[PDB]
């Protein structure tokens, strides 16, 4: 009567190694460039 | 006779007189008077200072220039402004104590 002590079948033996573990993001931006100034409302030459 | 001190001196009497015969209507006479006194360089001092400081940062041009002005002659009215304000006030106190035709000669030596 001794039934060799039989195996489950079939389980979740494709997640052994799994968790899953989490992708990342990181935003984040440039500045932009306001350097082309100079105002006009005034007298740079007859001032002198 | 009451001043001298208001009135230029250097023409002897600043004064032209008329007396027409006939009033306005509704009036019995009257007067009208028509003078130039030299005080009147404020004015002109004014209009030409109020206008350099304007002037010397470049406001309103503008609008002026978008009619074709020319940028220079701003620079040549207040010239002439200031030539005319100069005028008046070289004019007033103006001498009538006198000046003669009479050089400097090398007729003496010195004592």
């Amino acid at each position: 009567p001794d039934l060799k002590n039989v195996k489950s079948k079939i389980g979740s033996t494709e997640n052994l190694k799994h968790q899953p573990g989490g992708g990342k993001v990181q935003i984040i931006n440039k500045k932009l460039d306001l350097s082309n100034v100079q105002s006009k409302c005034g007298s740079k030459d007859n001032i002198k | 006779n009451k001043n001298s001190s208001y009135f230029v001196e250097w023409i002897p009497n600043n004064v032209k007189t008329a007396v027409c015969d006939i009033p306005p209507r509704g009036l019995k006479m009257s007067a009208t008077f028509i003078g130039n006194s030299t005080a009147i360089q404020e004015l002109f001092k004014r209009i030409s200072e109020q206008f350099t400081a304007m002037f010397r940062r470049k406001a309103f041009l503008h609008w002026y220039t978008g009619e074709g002005m020319d940028e220079m002659e701003f620079t040549e009215a207040e010239s002439n402004m200031n030539d005319l304000v100069s005028e008046y006030q070289q004019y007033q106190d103006a001498t009538a104590d006198e000046q003669g035709e009479f050089e400097e000669e090398g007729e003496e030596d010195e004592a």
